[PDB]
């Protein structure tokens, strides 16, 4: 993932 | 050594403006006057409804030191729609970075945002407004329709810039691509023959731009910090950039060319956190008629006479040789975290050796840590490694540290009597000093 | 008076060109009584370490009775600076940074002091369970600055000066460094002092993050033995920054986090086991040469110190003070003890 929240987009 | 520390010229902005945090000359030759340009990134504006927009200021030095603010804009918000403002220019920093090249006059608003057409957003893009005599015209080429995190959504361009021989404006934006950074460069032009102030993402047909790389790019902040000269023998202006939170921050500086944004050669920091790239210059310092590459690492820490490690900065000082090659000599800080390198501001040939100098900066060093400019002569061996001068800085601490020598410029001759000047900035207070060299015209 | 470095004090004389020196000792002790701060990650990237906290409690105090007089345990947290680029101010997003992707995200903060050291493991176990997640943009996220307020904030946290200190620092991320600050306008390098108001940082948002050497210094002032448990590739990150931060221990918390408590009590054990001491040598024209005379009997250059320490064994420092010249007092401790010997140096000129 790219960003903090890119765990979250994933 | 010839530099007047009895009597320099002082200059002073509002209370907190930051005034002085960008220095430069202007000396536009048209007309014979010469001026000096302050940036002040947090000074209060007469724009509607803007708080803490930024000002970059015009300060005479003919026999006063009263200075007025260039009117880039006078404008508010503009507006997408009824009650959908398109940008919010308060706390936007502009005049953080001032360039003038003869004339025209660029300064920048890195922390300018605005809301894209497609949704309500804020995206830190970043602003930048050109001066070219009679025109102003608004450079914003990191707010597009393709911006977000992933795109240049946060990209904050001008962050900082740079005039090249030829004409073109470099700036670069740390914030683009998740924060991979982005150097854009595009003549001036075709950015004030381009400009339409209805059109939000303006189209430039000769621009370079760097490009997306990969994911493990992101956080490298390509374009911290930027630098022009010619490093490929075509004469033609290349494009030095610092990328300090690249190689797992060791820090690298890029060199590109500047016909096509070619990439040439790499620095590459040696020690990780140091921020190798914070600053970066270029100039011949050893009189052979090659550019000569200096990088600082204000955080740079020596091994002690104990082994305990201080945190006294470094400058890489790299001269340039025909071969397509560079030697590379380190010059370290003198007090712990006093952030030597953080500036450093090629000076011309200071006293007329045939061989320029160059000064650097440590923001937090000497006394109280005011501040302290150190000035190094060159050689035909290169950089004389033991400063020929010392400027202290003079204004004691307010609630910030009065920052001596955060920005300084050099390389022009103000008073007109043959030897280069000097101008210094200290943001924490809220001054910029000027220094005449003393003749040894 | 000193139970782990003997002597405490010393007192010397010198003259222009010559030298003198003596022998120092330090001696580790059976059991210590343990601090131990469990400062998190919580940012959105944290979300499925956070939940496995809740085994660190009673197994983690079970473990450390067999190696520690007495076992304390406190919470805290971080994610970033609350401004942008490293946040989203829209404000819809600048409360709840997950709005997008429809999570109970707690709103950003800096650092949070959520609960002080206490022997009641149920105060932690609760103070863990009851926490949740925030959220940033940006991947690197602000853990120096945090662990720095927890290391000088001693009524805050709750370190006693009897107990071996330990800070753990839990992370998946590289850490924000200094001035990286300058993006959002943060061009007020960092004090040291510490800001905690009501448990909350309140000055992350207008000073930029500490630089690892004054993080260092302000660790070693406090005794603080920092473990870095970081879950992902960028435990090597941490890994290699050990050289720059003496006395801090890294520990790979394996993908599912079952390895917490291990952790823990791995790396208090390579703390108790390390001696090497630094000098305070602020004497005007004096200068140090300290060798530490190993108990396997190895010349160590003593900055180094000694590995594989134990109780009843002490490692010997050899001293060596010379005068070069003139214009007072030095301090050798052994980083991570709460014990220093102080060289009070006369001399006349
Ligand atoms: C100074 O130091 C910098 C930093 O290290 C260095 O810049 C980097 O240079 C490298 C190489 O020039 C860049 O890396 C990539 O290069 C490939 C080239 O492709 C060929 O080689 C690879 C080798 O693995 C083969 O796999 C491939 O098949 C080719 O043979 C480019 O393709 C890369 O760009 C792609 O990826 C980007 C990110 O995904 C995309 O934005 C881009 O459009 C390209 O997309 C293509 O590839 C994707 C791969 O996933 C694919 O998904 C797409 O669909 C599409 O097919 C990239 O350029 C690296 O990016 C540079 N980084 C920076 C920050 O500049 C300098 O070269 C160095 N200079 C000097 C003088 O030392
Ligand atoms: C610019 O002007 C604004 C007011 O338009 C000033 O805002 C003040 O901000 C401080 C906190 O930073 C508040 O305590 C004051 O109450 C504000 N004043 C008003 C009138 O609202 C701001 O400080 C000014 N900034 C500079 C650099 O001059
Ligand atoms: C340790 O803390 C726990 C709670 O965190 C205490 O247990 C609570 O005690 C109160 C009475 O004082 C009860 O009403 C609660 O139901 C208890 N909760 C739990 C989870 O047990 C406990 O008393 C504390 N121990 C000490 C020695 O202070
Ligand atoms: C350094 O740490 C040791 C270990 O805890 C301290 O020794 C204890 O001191 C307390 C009082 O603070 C006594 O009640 C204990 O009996 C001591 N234990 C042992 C095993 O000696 C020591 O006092 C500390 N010294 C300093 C200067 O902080
Ligand atoms: C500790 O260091 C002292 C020096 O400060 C050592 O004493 C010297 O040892 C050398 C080598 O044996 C002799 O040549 C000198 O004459 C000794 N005296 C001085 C004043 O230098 C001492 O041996 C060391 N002790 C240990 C245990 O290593
Ligand atoms: C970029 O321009 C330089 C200078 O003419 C040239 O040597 C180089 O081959 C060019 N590279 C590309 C990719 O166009
Ligand atoms: C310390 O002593 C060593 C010899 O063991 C010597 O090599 C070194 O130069 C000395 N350094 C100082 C600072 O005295
Ligand atoms: C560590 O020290 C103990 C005690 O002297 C000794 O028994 C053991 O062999 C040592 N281990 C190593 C690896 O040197
Ligand atoms: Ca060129
Ligand atoms: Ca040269
Ligand atoms: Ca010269
Ligand atoms: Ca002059
Ligand atoms: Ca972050
Ligand atoms: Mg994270």
């Amino acid at each position: 993932g790219r960003g903090d929240l890119g765990r979250l987009k994933k | 050594f010839n530099l007047d520390v009895d009597s320099p010229a002082e200059y002073s902005g509002p209370e907190g403006s930051y005034f002085g945090f960008a220095v430069d000359f202007f000396v536009p030759s048209a007309s014979s006057r010469m001026f000096l340009l302050v940036g002040a990134p947090k000074a209060n504006t007469t724009q509607p409804g803007i708080v803490e927009g930024g000002q970059v200021l015009k300060c005479d030095w003919s026999s006063t030191r009263r200075c007025q603010p260039i009117e880039f804009d006078a404008t508010g918000n503009r507006d997408y729609a009824k009650d959908d403002p398109l940008e919010f220019k308060s706390h936007q920093w502009f005049g953080a970075s001032v360039r003038s090249k003869q004339d025209k006059i660029l300064a920048c608003a890195p922390l300018y945002h605005w809301r894209t057409e497609m949704k309500q957003e804020r995206e830190p893009v970043g602003t930048c407004f050109l001066q070219d005599g009679t025109k102003t015209v608004e450079y914003a080429p990191c707010r597009s329709q393709d911006i977000d995190a992933d795109g240049q959504g946060f990209c904050q361009g001008g962050f900082s810039i740079d005039f090249t021989k030829a004409d073109r404006v470099l700036l670069g934006g740390p914030g683009s691509f998740y924060w991979q950074g982005q150097l854009i460069s595009d003549q001036v032009a075709e950015i004030v023959s381009k400009y339409d102030p209805n059109v939000y993402s303006i189209k430039y047909n000769n621009q370079l731009a760097t490009r997306t790389a990969q994911a493990i790019f992101d956080d490298s902040y390509l374009g911290y910090s930027v630098a022009v000269g010619d490093f490929n023998g075509d004469g033609i202006d290349d494009f030095v950039s610092g990328v300090p939170r690249a190689a797992r921050t060791l820090g690298m500086v890029y060199i590109y060319d500047g016909k096509n944004m070619s990439s040439l050669y790499n620095f590459t920091g040696e020690q990780m956190a140091a921020y190798f790239g914070f600053s970066v210059a270029a100039t011949d310092i050893n009189g052979d008629d090659y550019a000569d590459v200096f990088i600082g690492a204000p955080l740079f820490m020596d091994r002690g006479s104990d082994g305990k490690l201080q945190e006294v900065g470094q400058v890489s000082v790299s001269l340039q040789r025909a071969s397509g090659d560079f030697q590379t000599t380190k010059l370290n800080g003198f007090e712990v975290f006093a952030r030597f390198g953080s500036a450093i501001a090629p000076l011309g040939d200071l006293d007329q050796d045939g061989f320029n100098d160059i000064a650097i900066a440590a923001p937090y060093g000497g006394e109280d840590k005011k501040g302290i400019v150190y000035i190094f002569n060159g050689r035909s061996t290169g950089l004389n490694a033991v400063p020929s001068q010392i400027l202290e800085g003079q204004w004691a601490a307010r609630s910030m540290p009065p920052s001596f020598g955060y920005s300084m410029k050099g390389a022009t001759d103000i008073d007109k009597n043959g030897y280069p000047d000097l101008i210094v900035g200290a943001f924490g207070v809220d001054r910029a000093i000027l220094y005449r060299a003393r003749p040894v015209g | 008076i000193n139970t782990q470095v003997t002597p405490g004090e010393v007192s010397i004389q010198l003259r222009p060109g010559a030298e003198a020196n003596f022998m120092l000792k330090v001696h580790p002790l059976k059991k210590y009584p343990v601090d131990l701060y469990y400062l998190v990650d919580v940012s959105a990237s944290m979300h499925n370490n956070i939940e496995k906290l809740n085994s660190v409690g009673n197994d983690l105090s079970r473990k450390m009775a067999f190696f520690s007089r007495d076992f304390r345990l406190g919470f805290g947290s971080y994610v970033d600076k609350t401004v942008s680029p490293y946040i989203s101010i829209h404000p819809e997003r600048i409360h709840n940074q997950c709005s997008d992707y429809n999570l109970d995200c707690m709103p950003p903060h800096g650092y949070i002091h959520v609960l002080s050291l206490t022997e009641n493991i149920t105060e932690f176990e609760k103070a863990v369970h009851r926490q949740k997640i925030s959220g940033n943009i940006d991947t690197p996220e602000g853990g120096f600055d945090a662990m720095l307020q927890a290391a000088v904030c001693e009524s805050h946290i709750g370190w006693r000066k009897e107990a071996k200190r330990l800070l753990l620092v839990m992370t998946d991320q590289t850490s924000h460094l200094a001035l990286d600050s300058k993006l959002a306008g943060i061009v007020v390098p960092n004090d040291g002092n510490c800001h905690l108001k009501n448990n909350v940082y309140v000055k992350s948002t207008t000073m930029e993050h500490p630089s690892l050497g004054q993080l260092s210094e302000k660790l070693i002032d406090n005794n603080i033995n920092v473990i870095f448990a970081v879950q992902g590739k960028q435990f090597h990150w941490y890994k290699d920054l050990l050289p720059l931060l003496p006395g801090t221990i890294a520990g790979e918390i394996e993908s599912k986090a079952a390895n917490l408590n291990n952790l823990v009590v791995e790396a208090y054990q390579k703390l108790i086991s390390e001696v090497k001491v630094q000098v305070e040598n602020q004497v005007q024209g004096i200068y140090f040469n300290i060798t530490a005379i190993c108990p396997d009997g190895s010349r160590k250059p003593g900055m180094e110190g000694c590995r594989n320490v134990t109780s009843n064994d002490e490692v010997l420092f050899n001293v060596t003070v010379t005068m070069k010249k003139c214009d007072n007092y030095a301090i050798i401790k052994p980083i991570g003890f709460n014990e220093t010997a102080k060289i009070h140096i006369h001399r006349n000129c």
